């Protein structure tokens, strides 16, 4: 009930720009792209966020001063202090402050390591009623601060990174881990016959919108892969079960079965 | 005087000094000229900030969200190129050495233009012609351009010809020695080859001897302008003539 | 100079032969007031009783009132013989200022302390622990009969926020001393002297107070200093463990914390070390099982790293009477309990939670292998045999073999390359691991067939 370590996790933040109610996921592919961008959620319907990228294991979650020593060289509870290290689900690159204007403060995005101050990020909350020392409740205000500059993570106008002006990020879990052998949800997996389900191979005058059933070849193949996204934007990393919402966005073509 | 203390910064305070600082009270370089044109107690406001910024410096983490405010850069040149003024120019000053490569030099000027008009003591710029000898103390740290600049500043080093200040200006000379074309300081070297026509007015015979320990430079360069140096050789015997500082110089003179 | 050499000797003279025993009075003079519609002393404090119950908002800083209670709190087989000798003679004192007023001032004058801290509630603290001390029950009773009368609220209210700020360590501060938690520890002890003998009735007053429209709950709000003390604490140990010496303020400074530590565990004893099981219970609810956490992660490692040489034994043996103490809460917040009962349960939860921290203290009890090595290849008349051959001594006679680099940094590293054995058996340290045994039996003996604390 209280955030974790190794828990999944995501940005949620929220606005209100123009007249939507725009909550949004923070993202980025990482390979291809290291700045981190937005991943809006207000629409979680007609128009499905990519949740694949957004999702951000948390790895340790040290005290300040302990974190300052960890640089001179377990599901812990998160608590209010404590910088946390941020991987990213897919690139697996941590979270950090970037050095790149776009006004003047530095823009977000991958590392490539678990070393340098960047990496981590102090946790303050800003309601009276939170405090340190308390163990982190899901959904309530929190403040990500780098550690290498010391900007809280703001949300500029809109493209996110740090600021010495302040964003009131939000953060939902996805889900704590896993039981082995079960499935949870926003996890990617071949769905066998009994053999398995598929697509065609790229450039085919399909568009490669035709869907089968197919045996030997694909069965290793990426395109054989599928990607389960339960239907919420929160608790999506679920165990899955039968009978309630998931629409199916395929691995390859990123497109979504329908 | 929260942070300066006696010099270097007591950090305990200046880094959560500049934590809060950089938080809340928040174009910073056109607007000291906007100011310049016309409201002026609002770019005191600044150059105290930028004094203040200046005052402190993992500290060099803190040193570099402080590089946020190199933004300035040649604001030094801007404040420079106002001239009410010299103090707000002191703070940049201040700044520019805590915060931050001999290049930079030619593009610091034109301060050293503006002790011309200070050479004849007899706006606020004569209450702050004081705050601009002041400046001369601040320095102490393609080539033949810089034997242009520098001859300029050996120009300036004429100027040096208060006191105490002057005396650090007497110290930028031996710094101009110590430092280091090297001929044309050897030109400069004539200028005060003439200023030692002028010494046989004893400072300027210390500035001979800054120029003698020069000479002792320019001997391991020896081992032309030199020939003028002999004339100021003969003229050091002129010296001899001229007769306790007499034997230091005297000294320097051998 | 002359008269700046007469200035001088005014203020040194003044910290030198001034500082004495002529200030032991007070016996005299309480005992004056005791003479012979009520004698004098019970008029003095009914005079303060008065005073307390004025309406100041700000209480006013009181320069007599100062003076009385420090004068009041220095009122206060064989060996045993005369030890009810000097219990009585206690008993006797502290019932002079008992049958007299003073029980009941105490407690008002803290009313109207509310939110101060300053210097005089100190002084009444002082006071309100010497008339205590031994658990004097008849002060005790008496202390609560004046609380469920009044319901005064303020009492409390005057407590809670007094600990809100009170004392930490604070490590921020520290860098900046480099180059207060004295009343915390008293006050503290205060709470406890108001629970020290079971006092059911008063410990869960405690707890809620029924009478008081308002509910304070001190239990929760005295964890909360010590979770609020964790942090330093816990802080405290980064900071060094770079350092790996220590500084002597630094070494100071943390004994202090000890001492304000030590005591605080006592009291959360008090509230519990009767049976209330109601108080724990509402303890049992609390952030203290993450208090209990970390102090485990201090213990799991500060204590290995003050154990390298001698010059920290001293703050060594120092933390191993808070550990001590710390499992005697933790052992008493079990000892009233069903076979899977909730309470213990917790605290099944907290050693897997805890789980590398824990694993750490145990393996420093394996101190006898904290003298039998040395016989399987001594041979140097002094005790000594060299680091390299007690290395090689350690692969058979087996602990494991990443702590046996341990034991020689853990011994002394004497006269270049050899080690004595008896001064290497000082780690005393029994009385935790007695009472780390005793806990984990208490735990498998009241809750079984949990094979995480198997």
């Amino acid at each position: 009930q209280f955030l974790r370590t190794d828990d999944e996790v995501v940005l949620q933040c929220s606005a209100t720009v123009l007249k939507e109610q725009l909550k949004l996921c923070l993202a980025a592919e990482g390979f291809g792209n290291r700045l981190c961008f937005l991943e809006p959620t207000s629409n979680a319907q007609n128009v499905p966020p990519d949740l694949a990228i957004c999702c951000f294991t948390l790895e340790q979650s040290l005290s300040v001063r302990a974190l300052q020593e960890m640089l001179a060289n377990g599901h812990r509870t998160l608590l209010y202090g404590h910088a946390i290290l941020l991987r990213h689900a897919h690139s697996r690159m941590y979270l950090s402050c970037l050095t790149t204007s776009r006004k003047l403060a530095f823009d977000v995005g991958l590392q490539e390591d678990a070393t340098g101050e960047a990496c981590w990020w102090t946790m303050h909350p800003a309601s009276k009623q939170r405090s340190e020392g308390e163990k982190v409740r899901v959904g309530d205000d929190l403040i990500l601060v780098s550690v290498s500059s010391e900007r809280y993570l703001h949300l500029s106008t809109l493209q996110v990174d740090a600021s010495f002006m302040q964003t009131l990020w939000n953060m939902n879990p996805i889900c704590s881990c896993c039981e082995e052998g079960y499935v949870t949800g926003g996890h990617v997996l071949r769905l066998f016959h009994g053999e398995c389900l598929t697509i065609s191979a790229a450039d085919s005058d399909d568009q490669r919108r035709l869907v089968y059933y197919e045996g030997g070849a694909v069965c290793t193949h990426a395109r054989s892969l599928w990607r389960l996204e339960p239907l919420r934007i929160s608790w999506s990393g679920s165990h899955l079960r039968w009978g309630q919402p998931l629409r199916i966005r395929h691995v390859t073509t990123g497109r979504y079965l329908a | 005087f929260a942070v300066f203390v006696n010099g270097e910064s007591v950090e305990e305070n200046a880094n959560v000094v500049v934590r809060l600082l950089i938080r809340k009270p928040e174009g910073l370089l056109a607007a000291i000229e906007e100011a310049i044109r016309i409201g002026h107690a609002i770019m005191s406001f600044y150059a105290a900030l930028i004094d203040l910024l200046g005052r402190c410096a993992e500290a060099l983490r803190i040193r570099a969200i402080l590089r946020s405010l190199l933004d300035d850069l040649v604001g030094i040149i801007s404040l420079p190129l106002q001239i009410f003024v010299p103090d707000h120019k002191a703070s940049m000053v201040l700044f520019l050495d805590r915060v931050y490569n001999q290049d930079f030099l030619l593009h610091v000027l034109v301060g050293f233009l503006p002790d011309m008009r200070a050479a004849a003591s007899l706006t606020e710029m004569a209450l702050a012609l004081n705050r601009y000898l002041c400046l001369a103390v601040l320095p102490l740290i393609p080539l033949f351009a810089g034997t242009e600049h520098r001859a300029i500043m050996v120009d300036s080093m004429l100027h040096t010809v208060r006191g105490r200040s002057l005396t650090k200006a007497q110290r930028d000379v031996i710094e101009d020695c110590l430092m280091a074309r090297p001929s044309m300081l050897q030109h400069l070297l004539r200028r005060l080859v003439f200023d030692v026509p002028i010494l046989n007015k004893m400072p300027l015979k210390l500035l001979t001897n800054h120029y003698e320990r020069c000479w002792k430079y320019y001997c391991l360069p020896t081992g032309t302008s030199e020939e003028e140096l002999h004339l100021t050789r003969k003229l050091f015997w002129g010296i001899f003539d001229s007769l306790y500082d007499q034997e230091l110089y005297r000294m320097a003179m051998p | 100079p002359t008269h700046r050499a007469c200035n001088m000797f005014l203020e040194s003279y003044k910290a030198a032969w001034i500082l004495t025993e002529d200030h032991s009075f007070e016996d005299r003079m309480i005992d004056d007031l005791s003479k012979a519609k009520p004698d004098p002393l019970h008029q003095l404090v009914l005079h303060f009783s008065r005073t307390a119950l004025t309406e100041k908002s700000k209480l006013d800083e009181d320069y007599l009132y100062m003076a009385y209670a420090d004068i009041m709190a220095k009122s206060c087989e064989v060996s045993f013989e005369e030890k009810e000798m000097e219990k009585q003679r206690l008993l006797y004192q502290q019932s002079r200022l008992h049958t007299r007023g003073a029980a009941e001032m105490v407690l008002q004058m803290i009313s109207a302390c509310k939110g101060e801290t300053g210097a005089m509630v100190s002084s009444t603290l002082k006071l309100g622990i010497s008339i205590l001390n031994g658990g004097n029950a008849e002060v005790q009773q008496k202390m609560l009969d004046y609380l469920k009368d009044k319901k005064e609220v303020g009492f409390f209210q005057s407590i809670q926020a007094l600990m809100q700020t009170c004392s930490v360590l604070d490590l921020n501060a520290f860098e900046r001393q480099n180059k207060d938690d004295e009343f915390t520890q008293d006050l503290f002890r205060f709470l406890q002297l108001l629970c020290e003998g079971h006092n059911n009735d008063f410990q869960n007053y405690l707890r809620t107070q029924t009478g008081n429209t308002t509910t304070i709950n001190i239990i929760i709000c005295t964890v909360d200093y010590l979770l609020r003390l964790q942090e330093s604490i816990s802080d405290f140990y980064w900071y060094y463990s770079g350092k790996d010496v220590i500084e002597e303020q630094g070494k100071r400074n943390f004994s202090k914390a000890m001492s304000v530590a030590k005591q605080v565990f006592n009291s959360l004893t008090e509230y519990i070390q009767g049976p209330c099981t109601g108080n724990q219970q509402s303890l049992a609810h609390s952030r203290l099982w993450d208090a209990v956490v970390g102090f485990l992660h201090v213990f799991a490692h500060m204590m290995m790293k003050l154990a390298q040489d001698s010059s920290q034994i001293e703050l060594l043996k120092e933390l191993l009477d808070l550990q001590k103490d710390m499992v005697v809460m933790l052992l008493s917040l079990l000892e009233g309990n069903v076979v899977n009962g909730m309470i213990a349960r917790q605290m099944v939860d907290m050693l897997v939670e805890s789980s590398s921290n824990v694993e750490m203290i145990l393996k420093f009890f394996d101190m006898i292998v904290g003298s039998e090595a040395f016989q399987d290849y001594v041979t140097d008349p002094r005790g000594l045999i060299s680091k390299k051959d007690f290395q090689k001594a350690m692969d058979s006679q087996q602990f494991t073999g990443p702590e046996i680099q341990f034991l020689l940094s853990c011994s002394e590293a004497d006269e270049n390359e050899m080690i004595n054995f008896e001064e290497f058996a000082n780690r005393p340290a029994r009385d935790i691991g007695f009472n780390v045994a005793v806990l984990l039996t208490n735990l498998s003996e009241h809750v079984p067939h949990d094979p995480r604390l198997r």
